[PDB]
């Protein structure tokens, strides 16, 4: 019975796997420059109602 | 982003000029209506965009 | 009460067709003020209002 490889998983770690943790990096910036900009509205916010 | 861009939306409807307020007693043959400006006196104007 | 009530329905056809040309009307404006003799007026209008007075 049955049809499975492994192979392919193991592969696909090296190959695809690898390109989307490039990606992930990126996420990760995202993270730092929403904090920058968070500041930013905040520090407008204080200038717009005086 | 939401709340320091309205302060400052309503902050432009402030500095742009006023408003006032009539009543249309007729319409007139070039597309512009009768209007008693209620305050002061009578203006022929123009119809909008809208109306 | 067929000798009215038949022929109501063709009047009002003839009722709507009234509310119809109103509108239909009214949805044109234009003007001109005067008369053909006088439009020569407004080509020489134009200057005698750049002068003051």
């Amino acid at each position: 019975n049955n049809n499975s490889a492994l192979s392919n998983v193991n592969s696909d770690i090296y190959f695809k796997l690898k390109k989307l943790e490039k990606e992930y990096e990126l996420l990760t910036l995202q993270e730092d420059y929403i904090k920058d900009e968070q500041r930013h509205l905040k520090r407008e916010l204080k200038r717009a109602q005086e | 982003n939401d709340k320091v861009r309205f302060i400052k939306d309503e902050l432009r409807l402030l500095q742009e000029p006023g408003s006032y307020v009539g009543e249309v007693i007729k319409i007139v043959s070039d597309k512009k209506v009768l209007v008693k400006v209620q305050p002061e006196g009578k203006y022929i104007v123009d119809v909008a965009k809208d109306i | 009460a067929a000798p009215y009530a038949a022929k109501l329905k063709q009047t009002e056809n003839d009722l709507k067709d009234i509310e119809a040309r109103i509108k239909e009307k009214a949805g044109v404006k234009e003007s001109d003020t005067g008369l053909a003799p006088s439009h020569l007026w407004d080509i020489m209008g134009d200057r005698q209002r750049l002068g003051e007075e």
